[PDB]
């Protein structure tokens, strides 16, 4: 599995934010409260949402700041590159396509259980966490005695 | 059967903690004390507590049980992503850190470290800065 490229718009602190991921050591640096927690965060709910991760949805009492919250993610498993784009409205939007030739198309129907279901096939999220991803303080719990 | 799973995992830690620590530590031998997975280590023959561990070879051991978990559950390692391996501002896990990335996580695929340390910059292969300005999180590749 390799990520390439996460787009994060007005989610927490990211108004904006894009990242491209390239091969070898990949350092986010920055100071609490910088984003970075944030876009871990954001990368998780790309791939697996649902789950339990807040600010994602959101209610709406003013039109000021009033934005859809968008994360775009692009990745690679076994030679194939898929593109998951989630959108939640302040009701939800979601695709989640493979490139084919020139063109992205669906893998399944866009809709949330359909591509959960997709996910938990691809690269379960149990192997996402105890296999890839070292959540912080994970090390520390490891070494518990 | 579970006790071939201990082995196994054991085995697997073995490898990467000696790697890390230069052959120090021959051995991790994983228990479940009670379905709660304890670990210890081999020093010239003997089994020893973790407390015996010095800060550097602390982060050593938990990053080489979480490689060796890759390993076992998925049977390779093309992606690690680490949030925060160290905690703020310790030099001693700093060190070891930049070790482990020059001789060992520069081959992997892809890793994806999180980190404050500032430090860490010349044992990466690209960099990326992100800061809070204005109140917005802003993107700055550095390499």
């Amino acid at each position: 599995m390799k990520l390439e490229r996460v787009t994060v718009k007005n989610f927490r602190s990211h108004s904006d934010t894009v990242v491209e991921f390239k091969e070898g050591i990949n350092l986010i640096i920055g100071q609490n409260g910088s984003g970075k927690s944030s876009l871990l965060d954001a990368i998780l709910v790309g791939l697996y949402w649902p789950l339990r991760i807040k600010d994602i949805k959101k209610d709406e009492f003013t039109k000021v700041g009033a934005r859809d919250t968008y994360i775009d993610l692009i990745f690679e498993k076994d030679g194939t590159k898929y593109r998951i784009t989630r959108r939640f409205l302040k009701g939800e939007i979601h695709a989640m396509k493979r490139l084919v030739g020139n063109e992205w198309k669906h893998v399944t129907e866009p809709s949330s259980k359909a591509i959960s279901a997709f996910m938990e096939k691809l690269i379960p999220y149990n192997i996402f966490l105890n296999a890839i991803y070292i959540r912080q303080g994970q090390i520390d719990a490891i070494l518990e005695s | 059967a579970r006790e071939a799973a201990l082995s196994k995992i054991g085995e697997l830690a073995s490898e990467i903690f000696a790697e890390f620590t230069e052959g120090k530590y021959s051995e991790v031998v994983v228990r479940a004390e009670e379905n709660k997975v304890r670990l210890f280590v081999v020093w010239e023959g003997k089994e020893r507590p973790l407390t015996f561990l010095s800060g550097g070879e602390r982060i050593a051991l938990g990053l080489a049980f979480r490689l060796a978990m890759s390993l076992y559950l998925a049977g390779e390692i093309s992606l690690l992503i680490l949030d925060e391996p160290t905690p703020y501002l310790d030099e001693e896990r700093r060190r070891k850190l930049i070790t482990i990335m020059e001789r060992y996580l520069k081959k992997i695929p892809q890793v994806i470290l999180v980190s404050h340390d500032e430090e860490l910059k010349d044992a990466a292969d690209h960099v990326i800065r992100i800061s809070l300005e204005n109140g917005s999180s802003k993107v700055e590749v550095v390499s």
